[PDB]
RNA sequence: UGCUGUUGCUGUUAAAGGGUUCGUAGUUGAACUGUGGGCUGUGCAGG
RNA sequence: AGUGUGGAGAUCGAAGAUGAUUAGAAACCAUUGUAGUCCACACUGCAAACGAUGACACCCAUGAAUUGGGGAUAUCUUGAAUAUCCUCAGCACGUACGCGAAAGCUUUGAGGUUACAGUCUCAGGGGGGAGUACG
């Protein structure tokens, strides 16, 4: 929305204000790390394994239950993605769009949305490298 | 109510009435402002000699919220019933 | 109409004018070079 | 973006009481909101106000009364010793008989005259008179 | 505004008044609504149209009566109506009532132009629409005169500080809603009696 | 000094760039298609008269059978329109008039 | 002879209303000039000519001149007012200037700097009055500094009764007719604003008509 | 408008350096072309050998011969 | 004649609000019972028992022959 | 002389918003870790 | 608009030609017509490039609408559309405070500012000389 653009959307999540799971969730902590982790060894990322348990398991919020967040769950048993996952989609949205530009010399909306999201994978990966989870000489290449 | 000496001598010229609604000062040259006196009705419905005055700043006036700003005056004073 | 009185010519042939006047300058100097 | 929560809030209390609001909803809220909130109730120039828990930064219910004229921060919070006092008073307030600019001091945050009783100096947050 | 210092209900609705009141149509409400007359409104009826609950109706018609008879001189208390329907009721409620009246078009500077004669200083004022009045209200807001007015649901309420919603339009609204003003004005007054039922007939209320 | 709050076109501040223009119907000046002035004409062939004796003449055309019209859409520079009195200049408190229907 | 045209011109004339603090509180106006001179006391309402200038319509043959007069009027002790009017000639205009200069006058609220001892003697707070592109801004200043003003803001502070005040001025200034009118707009505001003193309510009380009512109808 | 950060010294001293120079008497008075191009270098005064005597009609509207020297 | 509190308001008013203009922010979906499975109100991730139910814009559409009963909390 | 403006200017039409974005120094930047408690006396405390 | 290299070349059309008009007419009008107008590739970087109104953020009155997506519950075709209400996002319109020298602006600020402080940034300081000279 804001950054990179005029829009102003609103879209969003409100998580609820009473964090305690439904009392008819009877699937146990140590049951749903292993859902996640088996997700994850299927190649699914955070956000696609949380709207898998969310849309057919009941489970609304892993932290809820668990007390842990998804990427920490993978942290801690191996399975967190290499690099992080808005990273890993942003470097493939610029590299489809540089695939379509190769053939397309004079798409130059899409040249302009590439600078937009070039500079968008810059400035996290500044952010990244300095939270230390990204390597230092880390670098996109084009 | 108003400015004193420190001998104790009240030096304002005048108090100037606090609409009861807006809690502002009604000016000299407001000409807006109302007074409206709703009389007190008896045990049967005759009117005795006592009768309630209330006051409306102007620009409350000018701004066509008065008949609300009434209303709830009217309701707290127990003149007008909240509901049937 | 839809403007307002200038201080002399209409400006765009001025502006024209100072254009040929800075051509002509430009080939003047050129010339002595 | 939102860069300061308390001019925020003290602009829209005196929006609210410019327009002869009895309430007033505040968002977000902070520590230091709530601190400048009492210091107004202090004085009566701000009624009764309820904190909302959203699990996030707050939001605010003020109760109004007709007393407060204006109320707005200092950007930026510009350091005033105890001998700066005179100097605000006079820039920042309707007259000497009355109005506060509010400080924050390492004993807290307070009105300038109660700041002066203490003979601390601080950093200027804002004023309401 | 039937609540009374003792808490009896001796000014609340009978429901020997009520019927009148939707039998005139005086509840019928232009289709066209205003911020300030939102609060009158209880709802939207069938061929779209707004309905005006009796409750807060009868309680502002009780408070506009009981103002009105808080004015020891009648005469002080002056009754206007543009409209052409409004005449006779006005005259009526002049007649019975004991307050001045002028009907028709609005002459500017009645109320301001204080040496041109015919120039009167009312107390009170009472309108029939505010829209279709809203000289007299504009010349009253500069002399510090409070405005009764009965209010449609697209009302101006711009200056009228007692607003009694209402059909303003109806020939038969209209009139039995000025009787009944008249008759409550008359009851707070000891001029009749609550248990007897008025003798005034309302058709002739009507214009023409 | 402002004329107009819509500077004699309808295109808002943020609605769009550029409007392509059109030719003028009568003297071809170009014009921004949202600023000329369209009007759209249904316009009978021939007067009353002439389209009595046609009648009067054809077995297709008559009482039961209407005679065909023209349809154009015409669109005016500002200064054709003014000319051809299709528009006017108006009163200051006249020119936020604006008319949605034929009439 | 003055036979009153209006009903606070009756009450005024019969006496039953004895200053114009009663008219200010209930907001009436006042349409009859010589309710102000029956409500202050004989050789206590000073007047004075602020300004009078020329105007000019321009005609089919050459142009039309009237003359607009600026007029003060004013206790020293706390009333103010100003009057402007147009007329063909000078004396009329100063005539009707000095008629709406009386039927304009306002209450002004003064207060002190510091210590309170002694009368008022300067404004109660800051306050600003602007008119066209002319603002004056009075700010309360310790006795003894005077009226520290531009000439004609200083002759109207005079007549209005304060002694002590800091002046600041903004725009056009020379604009006169602005200038005295934004320095009136200044005054009038000193009673508007609510101070601290004047927090605690007060009963309603009926207007003076409301209670003569009776001798208003004879 | 104008900067307002509690650390932002550097852009108002900036802005006001750069913006003084629009001040034609600041400028003048900060410059030594109008020095350079004073026939009196700055002086209040200065001393000089008559040339000759001119006259010098006076601007319309008026109408006269003033009397001036050449030096 | 009621004057609206900001701190409590009527159940109305709150009702008319998007979900992040409460005063009080909270999520619109809900669990539902459709073997018995849980299945989000707004499900987009393709939910199967055979799909169970079809993804939208908003609310997933339950298939036809299906019971559907919402689960408290 | 608030016509150099930190206090304290102006920028629709008077002089003055860069054609539009991206962007590095720079400037600026959301909440949160936190109500101390008992005892007696005293106060137009208040519901 | 203009520049370079290839291409294109219907229409219209700077330059120019011819005919009118006129005191003259290098113009307007008429008939033509080169360069252009169109495409690819590479330059140029200027517009009344305008809302003559910088970007981000907050508050802010009323009525009828309109575009896209959602939520809840009368009509038509056989899912689509329509109806009533609500909602988020967008371009706007009519008639409140308040502001403004005024014209005007007004949840789309030019409002919330001498009661002057949310953040960053660009430009201006009487008219000309002049956006000229020099580098
Ligand atoms: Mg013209
Ligand atoms: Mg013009
Ligand atoms: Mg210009
Ligand atoms: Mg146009
Ligand atoms: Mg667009
Ligand atoms: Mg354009
Ligand atoms: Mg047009
Ligand atoms: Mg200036
Ligand atoms: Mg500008
Ligand atoms: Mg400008
Ligand atoms: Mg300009
Ligand atoms: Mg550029
Ligand atoms: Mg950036
Ligand atoms: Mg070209
Ligand atoms: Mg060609
Ligand atoms: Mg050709
Ligand atoms: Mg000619
Ligand atoms: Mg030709
Ligand atoms: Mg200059
Ligand atoms: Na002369
Ligand atoms: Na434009």
């Amino acid at each position: 929305v804001r950054m990179h653009g005029n829009g102003r959307g609103k879209a969003s999540s409100a998580l609820p204000y009473r964090r305690t799971p439904p009392a008819w969730l009877k699937i146990a902590s140590r049951n749903v790390v292993k859902m996640v982790c088996k997700s994850s060894r299927k190649g699914m990322m955070p956000s696609q394994i949380g709207m898998e348990l969310r849309d057919s398991m009941g489970i609304a919020q892993v932290k809820n239950v668990t007390g842990r967040k998804i990427l920490r769950i993978l942290k801690h048993n191996g399975l967190a993605p290499e690099i992080p996952e808005d990273l890993y989609f942003l470097v493939k949205r610029a590299t489809q769009m540089r695939k379509h530009l190769e053939r397309h010399t004079t798409d130059r909306d899409t040249k302009y949305r590439l600078i937009l999201v070039e500079s968008r994978i810059h400035r996290l990966a500044r952010y990244y490298k300095r939270v230390k989870q990204l390597p230092p000489t880390w670098k996109y290449e084009s | 109510i108003g400015m004193f000496n420190e001998e104790g001598e009240n030096v304002d010229l005048y108090i100037p009435r606090k609409c009861h609604a807006t809690t502002t000062l009604i000016e000299a040259h407001d000409h807006a402002a109302v007074q409206i006196s709703i009389a007190n009705v008896g045990p049967n419905g005759v009117i005795n000699g006592t009768t309630t005055t209330l006051c409306i700043a102007g620009y409350l006036r000018s701004q066509g919220e008065s008949d609300h700003a009434i209303n709830h005056i009217t309701i707290d004073r127990g003149i007008m019933r909240i509901k049937t | 109409g839809t403007v307002s009185r200038p201080r002399g010519m209409r400006p765009k042939w001025h502006k024209k004018r100072i254009k040929r006047l800075k051509l002509r300058r430009r080939r003047m100097r050129q010339r002595s070079k | 973006t939102m860069m300061s929560v308390l001019a925020n809030a003290l602009r829209t209390i005196a929006s609210a009481e410019r327009r002869g609001k009895r309430q007033v909803l505040i968002r977000p809220s902070s520590k230091v909101v709530v601190k400048f909130l009492q210091v107004m109730q202090k004085h009566g120039y701000i009624g009764e106000f309820e904190i909302i828990d959203d699990h996030r930064a707050g939001k605010i219910v003020v109760n109004l009364n007709g007393r407060l004229n204006k109320c707005g921060a200092i950007c930026p919070r510009f350091d005033c010793a105890t001998t700066d006092y005179e100097k605000w008073m006079k820039n920042i307030l309707p007259s000497r008989q009355f109005g506060f600019v509010v400080l924050t001091t390492s004993l807290g945050i307070m009105d300038h005259e109660e700041a002066r009783s203490r003979n601390t100096g601080g950093k200027v947050l804002g004023f309401f008179y | 505004m039937s609540a009374v210092e003792s808490g009896s209900k001796v000014l609340r609705m009978k429901e020997s008044d009520a019927q009148k009141l939707l039998a005139m149509r005086c509840h019928i409400g232009t289709r066209n609504q205003s911020s300030a007359m939102k609060k009158y409104i209880y709802g939207r009826t069938a061929e779209g149209s707004h309905i005006i609950d009796v409750h807060m109706m009868w309680e502002k018609l009780i408070l506009a009566a009981r103002v009105i008879a808080a004015v020891e001189n009648p005469k002080d208390v002056c009754v206007c109506s543009s409209r052409l329907y409004g005449t006779r009721a006005i005259y009526k409620f002049s007649q019975h009532v004991g307050t001045s009246f002028h009907g028709g078009r609005f002459i500017p500077g009645t109320f301001t132009n204080q040496i041109q004669k015919k120039f009167v200083q009312p107390r009170v004022l009472v309108v029939t629409d505010p829209r279709t009045d809203h000289q007299a209200i504009r010349e009253a807001s500069l002399v510090n005169i409070p405005v009764i007015a009965l209010c449609d649901t697209d009302a101006p309420l711009e200056y009228v500080d007692i607003a009694i919603p209402c059909n303003n339009r109806g020939i038969k609204s209209i009139g039995m809603m000025y009787w009944l003003l008249a008759r409550e004005v008359l009851r707070l007054r000891g001029t009749i009696v609550r248990s007897v039922p008025w003798e005034e007939k309302v058709d002739l209320f009507f214009y023409r | 000094t402002t004329k107009r709050r819509n500077h004699g076109r309808s295109k808002p501040a943020h609605s769009r760039g550029r409007v392509k223009p059109i030719h003028c119907f009568n003297c071809g000046r170009l014009t921004p298609k949202d600023k000329a002035v369209g009007r759209f004409v249904v316009r009978r062939m021939l007067d009353a008269a002439s389209a009595r004796d046609v009648a009067e003449a054809s077995p297709v055309y008559g009482a039961n059978f209407p005679m065909p019209r023209l349809y154009m859409k015409q669109r005016f520079c500002i200064a054709c329109a003014i000319h051809s009195r299709t528009v006017r200049a108006r009163p200051v408190g006249n020119r936020k008039i604006r008319y949605t229907k034929k009439v | 002879e003055w036979v009153p045209c209006t009903k606070l011109g009756r009450l005024v004339k019969a006496q039953k209303v004895t200053s114009l603090e009663e008219i200010f509180l209930f907001s009436m106006p006042i349409k009859e000039h010589q309710i102000v001179d029956t409500l202050i006391a004989e050789g206590q309402l000073h007047d004075e000519m602020m300004k009078i200038y020329p105007v000019q319509k321009a005609t089919s043959a050459g142009q039309r001149t009237r003359f607009k007069a600026f007029n003060v009027v004013g206790d020293c002790d706390g009333h103010i007012g100003i009057g402007a009017r147009v007329g063909k000639e000078v004396s009329l205009a100063i005539r009707a200037s000095m008629i709406a200069a009386k039927l304009n006058i306002v209450p002004v609220r003064r207060g002190y700097w510091g210590n309170k001892i002694g009368e008022p003697h300067t404004i109660p707070m800051k306050v600003t009055g602007k008119c066209g592109s002319v603002a004056v801004r009075l700010v309360p200043a310790p006795r003894g500094t005077g009226i520290v003003a531009a000439p004609v803001p200083k002759k109207i502070l005079e007549f209005a009764g304060v002694e002590d005040v800091y002046t600041s001025s903004r725009g056009k200034t020379r604009t006169h007719g602005n200038l005295i009118m934004a320095t009136f707009y200044a005054l009038r505001k000193t009673y508007g604003f609510l101070t601290p003193d004047l927090w605690a309510d007060t009963e309603p009380s009926r207007d003076p008509t409301d209670e003569h009512a009776e001798l208003l109808a004879e | 408008t104008k900067t307002n950060g509690q650390n932002a010294a550097r852009k108002l001293v900036r802005l006001r350096c750069r913006n003084r120079w629009a001040d034609k008497g600041w400028k003048r008075a900060h410059t030594f072309s109008a020095r350079k191009a004073n026939p009196f270098g700055g002086s209040s005064h200065a001393k000089g050998i008559v040339l000759e005597k001119i006259g010098v009609g006076a601007k319309q509207p008026n109408s006269a011969i003033r009397k001036c020297v050449r030096v | 004649f009621f004057d609206a509190d900001l701190s409590y308001p009527t159940v109305r008013t709150e009702r008319m609000k998007h979900k992040r203009r409460r005063l009080v922010q909270g999520p619109n979906s809900y669990f539902m019972d459709v073997q018995v499975t849980v299945v989000y109100s707004h499900a987009t991730t393709s939910v199967e028992c055979k799909k169970l139910c079809r993804p939208t814009g908003g609310k997933a559409l339950l298939v036809e022959g299906c019971g559907y009963r919402r689960k408290p909390d």
